């Protein structure tokens, strides 16, 4: 029983993290066989003004990187510019990498963020992407290059380094193609964020698993259609459901079809903070099906 | 606003 | 920025977790050095009454193991009671393990959960001790043996093996020495939490790192003094507050003093009034002075 | 309940 944001175990990705110094600039890169992928902001020179990335890597001078994994030091034999990454070629294999594959993921998949400083890492933990491409992570000044990834079947999947935070708790990376999430610029110029909808589909997945916990005090017993909550959703925060057939196994365990849950989205979210849900709150987006099947079942 | 990190 | 529950990366413990089996029992256990450690109901051949373990180590069957790590089978030279584990000698030594001590954990502490199952780590996560030697944590039959544990300096300090559940998702461990966190039985007869209280101090580092992070709507302009508090607090579920200079340095960088927030804790306990905290709706103790320091400024 | 896991 209990439901908890988890990470997937981090020590196959541990061994991966090297640190990257141009200047005075530092961040983390990510040490796959003889690449080591970072953001290129290392490489600017400047901390206000808009960057010419192509510029700089045009001044670029190869001996002045120093990268190291622990007190071990990398010998950089090329740049080139991929996206919103540098791609760096280094003179040494890193014997520790994984099998591991490159994906970008979507609005509302989770995944694990490995928080690194100084070339190590410091903490990992479970994050969702969001509506706006933004993550709810903890993220300070030289966490740059910490890498997001899932583990299937002993494969690394790597899906983010992490780039700049917008606001507070508002954090954005690109892909491990240089695609910058939500297509935020890598520059110090003014830019928001699109507006935050609550991600409705693991709302739904949340409630199922609040059910088979034994929370129910919120369950209403009115109905409502998904076309006609989708219209309501967008104008009270909250993102369309587009799949549902993703459901039916919760709704066989639990008796409650997905019409039933979101009549009691709807009527939380007026008395929103009234009672917690599992201790949460009640209309908690983190916890998607996949992951709630992996905790109730093992499945 | 946005802090390169 | 930010503020998130997490937990120390876990590289450094996935290679001293193995799988314990005994009969229909199958758990995980700690492999440091040559010794296993693992619950010791794993030798428990029943699940309804009350389990005599001296009788179940009596007539236990040495070659009835399998101990493995990963595909790798470990003999077992012998087994002997610590409490509410087993520590079993293996035949060879893990030489994986790290430089490690043990620690008992007392309430407010936080530590990290490598949640295991069939021997292999499957989720990692930070919890906290509350106040009733309860953990929230998320736990499925297989779990029993899943370490809990911090890092400091390289050194892993281990202070949790996971014994049982006793509500929904109420855990019970033992520390590494095999004393039961709280004084519960790993016996299948019924036994009940005590009152859990909110630990108080750790609603304050929530408070200052709303604080750090922008979040002042619930700044009390009032101010309410420590002991006034105490008296408060024993009546409505939160523990009492004892000092107060730990909170200097984030007074010192907030401008922002405790008796303010103790203020706004006595308005905020049954009310945010439809609003959040960090995306909070209740108020939390899972955070520590110590975890919120290392994560807004590390 | 003690349910041993």
């Amino acid at each position: 029983a209990g439901l908890r944001k988890m990470a997937q175990p981090s020590g196959v990705v541990e061994k991966c993290i090297v640190r990257v110094c141009y200047g005075n600039m530092a961040l983390n890169g990510l040490w796959l066989g003889d690449t080591v992928m970072c953001p290129r902001h290392v490489i600017a020179s400047s901390t206000t003004s808009t960057i010419d990335y192509d510029y700089a890597l045009s001044v670029l001078r190869l001996h002045n990187f120093s990268i190291s994994s622990g007190n071990v030091f990398l010998g950089v034999v090329g740049v080139t510019m991929r996206g919103a990454l540098l791609q760096i070629k280094v003179n040494q294999n890193n014997v520790h990498t994984p099998k591991y594959t490159y994906r970008t993921v979507r609005p509302g998949e989770s995944f694990n963020i490995l928080a690194c400083y100084d070339g190590a890492a410091a903490g990992v933990y479970g994050v969702n992407m969001r509506s706006n491409y933004t993550i709810r992570g903890s993220f300070i000044n030289g966490a740059a290059g910490s890498p997001g990834y899932n583990i299937n079947n002993g494969t690394v999947e790597f899906c983010y380094l992490h780039q700049l935070e917008l606001g507070s708790g508002c954090h954005v990376g690109s892909d491990l193609d240089g695609v910058m999430y939500g297509g935020y610029e890598d520059q110090p110029t003014l830019q928001v964020e699109g507006a935050s909808s609550l991600f409705t589909e693991n709302v739904l997945a949340f409630l199922y698993a609040a059910l088979i916990n034994g929370s129910t005090w919120w369950l209403s017993s009115s109905r409502i259609a998904v076309d006609r909550f989708n219209e309501w959703a967008v104008h009270n925060g909250m993102t369309t459901v587009v799949n549902t057939d993703c459901f039916s196994i919760f709704a066989a365990k639990t008796g409650v079809d997905v019409q039933r849950l979101l009549a009691s989205i709807q009527s939380l979210h007026k008395n929103f903070g009234g009672k917690q849900i599992l201790g949460y709150t009640s209309l908690t987006d983190e916890f998607t099906t996949g992951e709630v099947i992996r905790q109730m079942y093992g499945v | 606003y946005p802090q390169l990190q």
